[PDB]
């Protein structure tokens, strides 16, 4: 019973902007690409028997394509059903007037 | 499809003769707003005017339909000039009717069979289907007429109460002024519009007709029963509000209030309350409790 | 993300927020996304076709 | 374990009685005390049917239900010495009833009281001035059938008294008369008379069914109205076009609205408290019949 | 080791157990070639090894109550025999010295068995070298076992076409957006 | 622990019933008309397959010819029209002893009680079913659901199109609600039989009928073992701590 | 059956035993990549045209024959604007965008605890010129609350694991209000915080925990540890070459260098980073 | 053969409700599984019937015939010590609830969810957080009233919709509301609307009354037609001299013996189906009762 | 995880490297001339594990 089991999360970001000045500390590599367009749309994980692995867009899709995504009316239900909303000044476009 | 054989094997041999009709969600756009639910307790029934007056009330399952062949039929299925009007309802705070009308229909059924025909009440497209077993101007408005007729009554009946105490005002809601102005006594431009939107406000679902239709005496001797419509049209009017106030302290809203026993109260901003008479012939109980009860 | 979601001013009833959707991607707003992602990604595009 | 008891007789039996006793030795009783030394006036069903007053069958069937039943033993001088029946047990029967009828092996023993004449189903113990009455154990479907037929003829018997024309009685006989099982013939004799007052044994079954009956397609078609929705089970749908037209033509309308819940609440206190009837009361298997011996091994 | 096989084997447990064959393979296999390179860790990185393959060892016998033998200066039990060729024998002894009693009397016909006994851990172990008799047969010593495992590389590859490098140093001039290998170079036996 | 199981002895003409067949397989009794000391004609569900019409070849290998089987039930195509062939099928139980006997046969089963031989003290057997035409009822429609004590085997035997088949269900819910669920399941079976329903009669509406054979010892489930036959290859569920206790028919629609 | 009952009191008032991780013995959950399926959570609801739905369900969303890494770990998806700092993930640190420590706020106080964990006019305790990284997760009603609160949802199927029902779940959130004390008990004492399961191929959530032994520190810091991330090959490269001098940001393509409690030996090839 | 079940408490409950959960010590409670020992969610019928969620009463019939029903022995402030059913043994039992209904001698006994008073037969654990929801344990008969009662109002409740109020202010209050008794009258708790479950029984209810509302005999209506009319009877009393019309337009054609006898037959085969669509619930069948300790002794 | 096969005409039945070196050759020369690649591509020798 001395031998337990630990739990712990990990978390790992993917698919990042750098800003407009951008710079390099390492001196040793040299890539070809544009340093101002490049942007990186993809990862790479160490596994547990240190086999490199690639995380990727359309593995990361099998949660991207489900309709919990798209449809607002839970997201709705639980902004209006607070007490206080925002001050509700807002008026302009929101519905087209027919001439 | 199938609501058109159960009702056949069941309330076809309790009503004679059945007009089978296909309403799209643009149609159903008309009443319900901001919303999509399912149609089952839709109840149908009949109107018909300049002769005698009955309603039939029945409930025709509604469905949202892919089995059109053609692609624009896609959507939901549930003495010619007059009128049929669809109640529906859910378990949540919707309630609409729709008014279907003739000589879209005897025209309509004329040959997946379906034909276009045209609302007249509310103009949209409607599509009828036709299963293989199977004095104009005054007709629609009556029901505006005898409404608005109310609200002049009404009205004139809150003038002769301003006429019982000298003209001016008194306030019977503790609401404090949003602020003691000097430019705050041309209210008279308050009460003016009033008299613009009552009288320009009609509708079948308003709050002195619940009013008129009660079920016990002492609960809705307890209830008040509460509409109010915005000033000057902005936005959408709000009707049979039930009380089982704030309308006082917040503006924009001319609060009407009315009691079971016909008794009316026209709330302004800043608390001002004036009180109105009611007065109901007999035909007009009638005509109430045949339609919404 | 994907939608957009305002307040009308109340009438008669408290208003209920709405939401309408942005249906392209240049519709986020430019603090989510600014200007040099977009001429990034249309840089990677060109390369992609 | 051990739950023989015994009944103690006031009087000493006559020869007889005796004789008449051990002809009916391996049969089945009503025993309405759970303990079983107490008064023979208990072990009887005289109680609930008697000579003298007209028995309703649902009052038989009540007291059948509820009061345990138990086995002869032993027929003595003084002495009756009986055997509980419990569930978990196995027992001896002897099939002593008179009207013999066929038990086969891994068949439905079930316990009914009985229809036939008094002076076939019962012992008078003229010593002690009781009477002993013996409820008929037959077999379901049998049983099922004689209770069909009992019924119909009361139903055909009351009608012909009510109008002579409609109903031939031969038609009746030849038909009702004839019990067949299995390749064996049994010919059961029907009630003798309805007449103008209480019949013997039916007419509170049959008015039973006959409320029942009538009540049926009236409540049917209110409750298929009432039922439609979307979640409703769909063969409902394919039986809309089942029911015959006349039964679908009802309006609503017509029959009150209170009435509705007064007609539908009858009705259904008439079927529960049917149905459970025709599963036929207290209810027994056998393994091994043995017709020579005449022995049945019984659980 | 009872910690992996707790839970009885199911297939991710299988899976580590394949993993962990795989480490250990490439890690402590040749251990006493691999001892030269530490240089200070000579003793206690064999004490090490040699223990942990008398610890694998189950210790239980179901007969429960088997006699045993004995070191010739007596008490404690000999607990196991390792079998050795002649070079090994003689680098163990150098790792490891202060030879006991080498007579060991533990077998009954108290004869000088001469088993060389060395003490690991708790127990008394002797060692043993039979490479000289089968020698004198003119037959292999077959411990001297044969392993024959596979390899395998690659040639002609492509790389892709967001070129990158590390190093400063190189300059191959052939153009490198355009370049492609054709060929593979092996370092041999020698 | 209970008391000893009630058997029933049973004499059948031996070329009618198969020795090969495995200890524990329940048996199910036919009632012949003026004799029925002698045949007591016994039926294995597959012979029932037979009567009735891999299971086809392994039911065609043992049981060769049928005119016999034929003539044991001449009634079989008017009962079939009357609904009256459920009223004859008997449930007896599992198979226990098998004394072989040339003309007649010696089969010894379980009635009611917890299945077990005789010889020894008591040493217990199980009962199998093939696990093609047998359906669990509880895999179908599938908070937590509780896990109750006890589980039942109920059989049914249904009128299709294709003649009658029988079916074995096993659930652990209740016997109120296992006719509903039973109705569920055969539903489309019941949208395939209404098409020649109209000109047929009253006494053809019926589709099947219910009986309880037991309740086996729950919250461990079943093995899958085979049959030991020369061509068999056949998968058979078995079941342990068998209660058998045979119930009426009750009818489905 | 034979029945043995036992009495235990502790005798002193303040805490007399104490355990700890000594020496780690295996890793047997891998670190892989297996993003979890919502096909598979929410089956029943759909879009509108069968075609596209079907469409879409056939080119993404699509027992294990075998696996030689190990258990797999069940990987969930975060939306997050694309101008969130690095320097916000190289660090530990909630994935929500907003600290999520209950423990600082005193006690039994939902309104003030719910103020820390979901309003915004006040930024998060773990900066102070940011009020939240995105948006899009943090505030209530936005989309990472629609996706891993708990009850919320109220259609997914239960028996599989997720990773951030754990940080967003409102009432386990809500549970760490109390005093210390509480807390340092209720830890060892009682098992709970849904853990996932152990010695399977899916890893599902617990409910027997027989003799099943659970100790979980994350669900009470309320933070995650981060892992080795690499932009690119270039930078793993110049990374397993090189610990010291390396890179952490370059031009255009980033790594976050692996922060985790077990330190683990890194080998690839004849290079080896520890 | 040994029954004993403990189930052992999270953390120790106050001496408030270990007073009254002592007070409720020889009744009956639903158990999730079979195990020896369980946690407490399982022990509490709560799960089932949440405060929040709409009340479903045959969802929980459905609950509690699954649930293995154990009887509370000892309440300690760790422990529930419970003993278990067995179906074939026998043990006493205890009646202390608060809708009281004295019990009587060989009158059997089943089980069904609360329905009356939600605070009556409940207690709380607030130290644990759930609540503890003790069964009802009935008379049959009058428990077979409630159960009619409760089916006739997830019908009505549908029926009346909204349109008249005069089916509202009788129907929906009257018959389905009071449970009357010898000197009392008890209410009963109505859902606010009727939810789920109970409209798959009406289903099959509908199905069996289509398929008997096919094979009806004629002969009973004309028993009954004749008797409504010629006679007046106190079964009768329900009908007048008016007959539903109904029964005049299926009664036009004759009498045959060959016809009934076979309808009669198959509704014989199916109104044995109804009992199991009736039942729904465990039955004990009470063998003593001691009405000044109010223990009897079940089965 | 993310592909399924490095090498597509090495791993599938009938594929080049199976026909190469799968005991579905019956022509070749004698046992002779030992094949590194035959323990990786049989289908028995494979299974025996």
């Amino acid at each position: 019973p001395l031998n337990r089991r630990m739990q712990y999360s990990y978390y790992f970001p993917v698919g990042l902007f750098m800003p407009n000045p951008k710079y390099t500390t390492s001196a040793a590599i040299k890539m070809l690409d544009n340093p101002t367009q490049q942007l990186p749309v993809e990862a790479w994980i160490v596994n547990k028997n240190n086999l490199l692995l690639a995380f990727n867009l359309q593995n990361a899709l099998k949660v991207l394509c489900h309709p919990r995504l798209h449809t607002p009316a839970h997201t709705l239900n639980s902004l209006n059903a607070a007490p206080a909303p925002r001050d509700r000044r807002e008026t302009y476009s929101l519905q087209h007037r027919r001439p | 499809m199938d609501v058109h054989i159960d009702n056949q094997v069941l309330s076809g041999l309790g009503t004679p003769l059945l007009v089978h009709l296909f309403v799209p969600d643009t149609v159903m756009a008309e009443l319900c707003p901001n919303r999509v639910p399912n149609c089952e307790g839709a109840w149908c029934q009949t109107l018909f005017s300049d002769r005698t007056g009955l309603t039939r009330v029945c409930r025709v399952f509604a469905a949202r339909g892919m089995l059109p062949g053609r692609p624009s039929h896609r959507g939901t299925f549930t003495n010619p000039f007059h009128v049929a009007a669809l109640r529906f309802y859910d378990e949540g705070g919707l309630v609409g009717e729709l008014q279907i009308y003739y000589l879209s229909l005897f025209e309509g059924a004329k040959r997946a069979l379906v034909r276009g025909i045209a609302h007249i009440f509310s103009p949209h497209a409607l599509y009828v289907v036709t299963y293989p077993e199977l004095s104009i101007l005054g007709a629609p408005e009556r029901e505006f007429r005898f409404l608005i007729s109310v609200a002049l009554r009404i009205s004139a009946s809150f003038r002769e109460k301003l006429a019982m105490q000298a003209w001016t005002a008194q306030q019977e809601i503790p609401v404090v002024i949003p602020t003691s102005y000097s430019r705050i006594y041309k209210n008279s431009d308050l009460i003016r519009e009033a008299f613009f939107t009552v009288q320009t406000r009609v509708s079948w679902e308003s709050c002195w007709v619940k009013a008129t239709i009660s079920n016990a005496p002492k609960t809705p001797d307890a209830c008040l029963w509460i509409d109010s419509h915005p000033l000057y049209e902005e936005g959408a009017s709000a009707w049979g509000k039930v009380i089982d106030v704030a309308l006082g302290t917040d503006g924009h809203c001319v609060h009407l209030a009315t009691t079971s026993d016909g008794q009316a109260f026209l709330v302004l901003p800043g608390g001002f309350v004036i009180k109105g008479q009611l007065a109901l012939t007999p035909e007009e109980r009638g005509y109430i409790l045949a339609r919404h009860g | 993300p994907l939608y957009d979601i305002y307040i009308g001013r109340d009438a008669g009833e408290r208003a209920r927020h709405r939401a309408v959707h942005r249906l392209m991607v240049g519709n986020l707003p430019t603090p989510l996304a600014p200007a040099a992602f977009q001429e990034a990604r249309g840089q990677q595009f060109e390369t992609a076709t | 374990m051990d739950l023989k008891v015994v009944v103690s007789l006031s009087s000493r039996l006559y020869t007889d009685e005796i004789a008449k006793m051990q002809q009916r030795i391996g049969c089945i009783l009503p025993l309405a005390s759970t303990h079983g030394t107490q008064n023979v006036q208990g072990l009887g069903l005289g109680q609930v049917y008697s000579l003298e007053t007209v028995p309703d069958y649902v009052s038989m069937y009540n007291y059948l239900s509820d009061c345990t039943l138990a086995v002869l033993d032993e027929v003595s001088v003084d002495s009756l010495i009986l055997t509980k029946i419990v569930p978990g047990q196995t027992y001896a029967i002897k099939n002593k009833y008179q009207p013999f009828f066929q038990w086969h092996g891994t068949g439905s023993l079930s316990v009914m009281p009985p229809v036939f004449g008094r002076e076939h189903a019962t012992v008078k113990l003229e010593s002690n001035d009781v009477d002993i009455v013996f409820p008929m154990v037959l077999p379901t479907p049998i049983a099922e059938e004689v209770l069909q037929k009992i019924l119909l003829f009361n139903v055909y018997s009351r009608v012909v008294m009510q109008a002579p024309g409609n109903a031939d009685m031969l038609d009746v006989h030849m038909h009702l008369g004839s019990v067949s099982y299995l390749g064996h013939h049994y010919e059961l004799a029907l009630p003798e008379v309805p007449g103008p007052l209480g019949l013997a044994l039916l007419d509170n079954l049959s008015l039973y069914f006959c409320i029942m009956v009538t009540l049926l397609p009236r409540a049917s078609m209110r409750l298929v109205r009432g039922l439609i929705r979307h979640e409703h089970h769909d063969l409902l749908n394919l039986f809309q076009e089942m029911v015959p037209d006349e039964i679908a033509r009802i309006d609503l309308d017509d029959l009150s609205v209170a009435d509705d819940l007064s007609r539908m609440r009858v009705m259904m206190t008439y079927l529960q408290s049917l149905a459970s009837l025709f599963n036929l009361g207290p209810r027994l298997a056998t393994a091994a019949y043995s017709q020579e011996t005449l022995t049945a091994t019984c659980w | 080791d009872p910690t992996f096989t707790e839970r009885g084997f199911s297939k991710t447990v299988k899976s580590d157990l394949i993993a962990m064959f795989k480490r250990h393979l490439l890690e402590h296999s040749f251990f006493l070639d691999r001892a030269e390179n530490m240089g200070s860790g000579f003793s206690q990185y064999v004490r090490s090894r040699l223990s942990e393959m008398v610890a694998a060892v189950s210790g239980e016998s179901v007969l429960k109550g088997v006699s045993t033998y004995t070191t010739a200066k007596g008490g404690e039990p000999v607990g196991g025999v390792f079998i050795v060729t002649d070079n090994v024998l003689r680098q163990l002894l150098t790792f490891l010295g202060e030879e006991a009693d080498n007579q060991i009397m533990g077998p009954s016909s108290r004869v000088p068995i001469s088993a060389a006994v060395i003490k690991l851990g708790n127990h008394a172990v002797a060692v043993e070298s039979l490479q000289k008799m089968y020698n004198d047969t003119q037959s292999p010593y077959p411990l001297n076992r044969r392993m024959q495992y596979s390899y395998y590389f690659p040639v002609g590859l492509f790389m892709p076409n967001p070129k990158y490098t590390t190093s400063a140093a190189i300059k191959m001039l052939d153009n490198p957006t355009q370049q492609l290998p054709v060929e593979a170079w092996i370092v041999n036996k020698n | 622990g209970w008391r000893p199981p009630v058997f029933g002895d049973f004499l059948i003409h031996a070329s009618s019933f198969n020795n090969a067949e495995a200890t524990g397989t329940p048996l199910f009794q036919f009632k012949q008309s003026d004799p029925f000391s002698g045949v007591d004609a016994v039926f294995t569900p597959l012979s029932l397959f037979i009567l009735m019409n891999g299971l086809t070849r392994m039911a065609n290998l043992l049981y060769d010819s049928p005119a016999t089987l034929a003539d044991l039930v001449p009634d079989f195509g008017r009962l079939v029209a009357d609904r009256r062939f459920h009223n004859f099928i008997t449930p007896v139980g599992p198979l226990v002893e098998n004394i072989k006997s040339t003309y007649l046969n010696k089969i010894t089963t379980v009635v009611h009680g917890p299945v077990v031989s005789k010889a020894i003290p008591r040493s217990t057997v199980k009962v199998t079913v093939p696990q093609e035409a047998f359906v669990d009822l509880d895999a179908w429609l599938s908070g937590l659901q509780p896990c109750p004590a006890d589980a039942r085997l109920y059989v049914a035997l249904t009128y299709e199109e294709a003649g009658p088949r029988f079916t074995f269900f096993q659930s652990s819910r209740g016997h109120c609600q296992i006719m509903n669920i039973l109705r569920i399941y055969y539903s489309p079976s019941i949208m395939h039989r209404y098409a020649v329903v109209q000109p047929l009669h009253i006494e053809e509406l019926t589709f099947g009928a219910v009986a309880c054979l037991g309740t086996f010892s729950a919250t461990d489930g079943w093995r899958r073992s085979a049959f030991n036959y020369r061509g068999s290859s056949l998968p058979v569920v078995e079941i342990d701590s068998f209660y058998s206790n045979v119930s009426d028919w009750e009818v489905i629609l | 059956e034979v029945h043995h009952e036992m009495a235990s009191i502790d005798t002193g008032l303040s805490y007399s035993s104490t355990m700890t991780p000594a020496r780690v013995a295996a890793i047997t959950t891998d670190m892989g990549i297996h993003t979890q399926d919502f096909f598979s959570v929410f089956p029943a609801e759909a879009f509108g045209n069968q075609q596209v739905n079907d469409y879409i369900k056939a080119k993404v969303g699509a027992g294990a024959p075998g696996l030689c890494h190990g258990q797999q770990a069940t990987c969930e998806i975060i939306v997050t604007p694309v101008t969130a700092d690095v320097a916000y993930f190289q660090k530990s640190n909630s994935p929500r965008g907003r600290a999520a420590c209950v423990v600082s706020c005193e006690n039994y106080n939902q309104e003030v605890a719910e103020g820390l964990i979901y309003d915004h006019s006040r930024p998060d305790a773990a900066y102070e010129y940011r009020s939240t990284v995105n948006p899009w997760a943090s505030q209530l009603g936005s989309l990472g609350d629609i996706m891993y609160n708990s009850s919320y949802r109220q259609t997914a199927v239960p028996g599989l694991y997720s990773p951030c029902r754990a940080f967003f779940n409102k009432e386990e959130l809500l549970r760490n209000n109390r005093g210390l004390y509480n807390m340092v008990n209720e830890y060892s004492q009682r098992l709970g915080g849904h853990p996932a399961t152990s010695n399977t191929e899916v890893q599902f959530v617990v409910i027997a925990g027989t003799d099943v032994f659970l100790e979980q520190p994350c669900s009470f810091l309320q933070e995650a540890f981060p892992a080795l991330s690499a932009s690119s090959r270039a930078l793993i490269d110049e990374f397993m070459s090189v610990k010291q001098t390396h890179a952490p940001i370059h031009y255009g393509h980033y790594i976050i260098e692996e922060v985790a409690p077990v330190r683990r030996i890194l080998k690839f090839g004849n290079k080896v980073v520890f």
